[PDB]
């Protein structure tokens, strides 16, 4: 039956918990300073 | 709690909580620019937390 259903029918916290993807903003940008200068812990 | 509440959606407009004074408030400015010191902290966002 189960098969049947089988058959018939991702966040900014994700980022921060992982680095296997280099996530990253603009070098030279506000982007960049809104990181340096976050006052939120993630 | 009861933690029975969820909110689901982005939002169906934009509100802006700001600080309000009656019009030409002799604070109003002063007010204005020690709400931006203050948002320039964010000190209102770890408040949030």
């Amino acid at each position: 039956a189960n098969l049947a259903a089988f058959l018939t029918v991702e966040s900014a916290e994700d980022l921060s918990k992982q680095t296997e993807i280099a996530y990253g903003t603009l070098d030279s940008g506000s982007t960049k300073e809104f990181f340096r200068r976050s006052k939120i812990a993630v | 709690k009861p933690c029975d509440t969820m909110k689901v959606g982005g939002n169906l407009d934009s509100k802006g909580y700001g600080i309000a004074t009656p019009k030409g408030s002799s604070l109003r400015t002063p007010v204005n620019l020690a709400v931006l010191k203050l948002s320039e902290q964010g000190v209102l966002d770890k408040l949030k937390n």
